[PDB]
């Protein structure tokens, strides 16, 4: 196989119930907040990095806040949490989720190494969740231009 | 290596970025590049591999004021990439020219075909059939010989419309 092309696009990331996934400085470092206060979502866009990977076919997607494109969403298997990691420590290959397309332009993000474990929403935060242990909409997000 | 196109843009304040913004940016590996992401891949988490080729895509039309593709050479993208153009309004042309009808004669995907990688992720976009991409051609009517051709050039119709006589 040849080397797959790599594409990047900005987008606004929101949940199924139309809550903003935003990024705020907390004690010096960015944390991920699920916000429903109606604030402007321009500064809280994400930079998507994605490519196709042959599957024995899969779309791998990496996500950075435009506020700091040197950090990205990462699945922490030792805490079962979603965190931001910087590229001077965390390897980039471990920073891509497997995209699953749902109905009505919604998508889900599956952990590459933890099959069946997805990005989900718990208590106005992003968490790792089991697909079977949740309703469909808990792991459903929407990427919107502008 | 070279810092990525979008990374460079989102380092500056919003007022300093080009408008509109690129819709997608695709990076082509050199034949010697083993992986897509990795220490020797197109992207290593810090920058993008030397000799990589970059091709921006604008849903507003083919890029203007620069090159359509660039290569990573000595930490810089050469030659200078073009920026996204502005779209033109069908209704604005119909109004300024007092035309009875305005019909597009070319599609935006002719000069500006979308990359295949744009179908990989559903990103919801606003649709406005009144807008046509940069470089799209239209024909306007006056309701003999009252047919005028126009081209969308970065938010402006060329040439200037001769307003139709009063019926
Ligand atoms: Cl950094």
């Amino acid at each position: 196989q040849g080397t797959s092309l790599l594409t990047q696009s900005p987008a606004s990331l929101s949940t199924y119930n139309d809550q903003s996934v935003s990024f705020v400085l907390e004690n010096g470092c960015y944390v991920i907040n699920v916000d429903d206060s109606g604030k402007d979502q321009e500064q809280d866009q994400v930079l998507l990095r994605y490519y196709e990977s042959p599957c024995p076919k899969k779309v791998m997607v990496n996500m950075s806040p435009i506020k700091d494109t040197d950090i990205w969403l990462h699945a922490n298997d030792k805490d079962y949490s979603v965190e931001l990691q910087r590229g001077d420590v965390s390897p980039p290959e471990q920073a891509f989720f497997v995209l699953h397309k749902k109905s009505s332009d919604f998508v889900s993000f599956e952990c590459k190494n933890l099959p069946g474990t997805y990005i989900g929403v718990k208590d106005n935060q992003l968490a790792l969740v089991e697909e079977k242990d949740e309703s469909c909409n808990n792991i459903m997000f929407k990427l919107s231009k502008i | 290596g070279c810092k990525g196109i979008l990374e460079m843009l989102f380092d500056m304040p919003k007022e300093e970025r080009p408008s509109p913004m690129y819709d997608s940016v695709t990076y082509d590996p050199t034949p010697n590049t083993p992986t897509t992401v990795g220490k020797d891949g197109i992207w290593n988490g810090v920058d993008y591999r030397q000799g990589s080729t970059v091709k921006p895509y604008c849903d507003t039309g083919p890029v203007i004021q620069g090159s359509s593709k660039a290569v990573c050479v000595s930490g810089k993208w050469v030659p200078t990439l073009g920026v996204c153009p502005k779209m033109c309004s069908i209704g604005s042309l119909k109004e300024n020219g007092k035309f009875v009808d305005v019909t597009a004669t070319t599609k935006g995907d002719e000069l500006n075909p979308p990359p295949r990688e744009q179908t990989l992720i559903p990103i919801v976009r606003k649709v406005d059939k009144d807008k046509v991409q940069h470089g799209v051609k239209v024909v306007a009517l006056c309701k003999a010989e009252g047919v005028q051709e126009f081209e969308c050039d970065n938010g402006k119709w060329k040439p200037e419309p001769v307003p139709c006589p009063e019926p």
